[PDB]
């Protein structure tokens, strides 16, 4: 109901094409990674697999909104 | 012309939807009931350790 005027809100007028704070300062991004399982090392091509679950998480400032929902839980669609 | 009742049954359906949240999403826990019919249980490959 009132998360898809939150949703709605947020992305209004906003530009994916740049960064958050595109002349500022940089982004930091802090990262984590789970190891799933590190797959077989075949020194024939000197190469090794890896499956891994990847989170990254940084601030924009563009992403902010007030109401009693604390987080957005979302799926890939946004 | 059950075409243009139907075309209104799905776009009635569609209006206002958000598939962006899940079902429930503000009083309830989605409960997905699942099912699997295997058609063929492929090869075992020894070598990968995978089926």
């Amino acid at each position: 109901g009132d998360v898809t005027v939150i949703l709605n809100n947020l992305l209004e007028g906003y530009d994916n094409k740049l960064r958050p704070d595109i002349g500022v300062k940089p982004t930091l991004i802090h990262t984590d990674m789970y190891v799933n399982s590190i797959g077989p090392v075949n020194a024939i091509n000197m190469e090794y697999t890896i499956d891994i679950f990847f989170a990254q998480t940084w601030y924009d400032r563009r992403l902010k909104f007030n109401s009693t929902i604390k987080v957005l839980r979302l799926n890939s669609n946004m | 012309d059950n075409t243009t009742v139907f075309t209104r049954i799905l776009d009635r359906l569609l209006d206002g939807y958000d598939n962006r949240l899940r079902p429930g999403l503000g009083e309830r826990v989605t409960e997905v009931k699942t099912d699997i019919f295997v058609t063929s249980f492929g090869p075992v490959s020894d070598h990968d350790m995978e089926y």
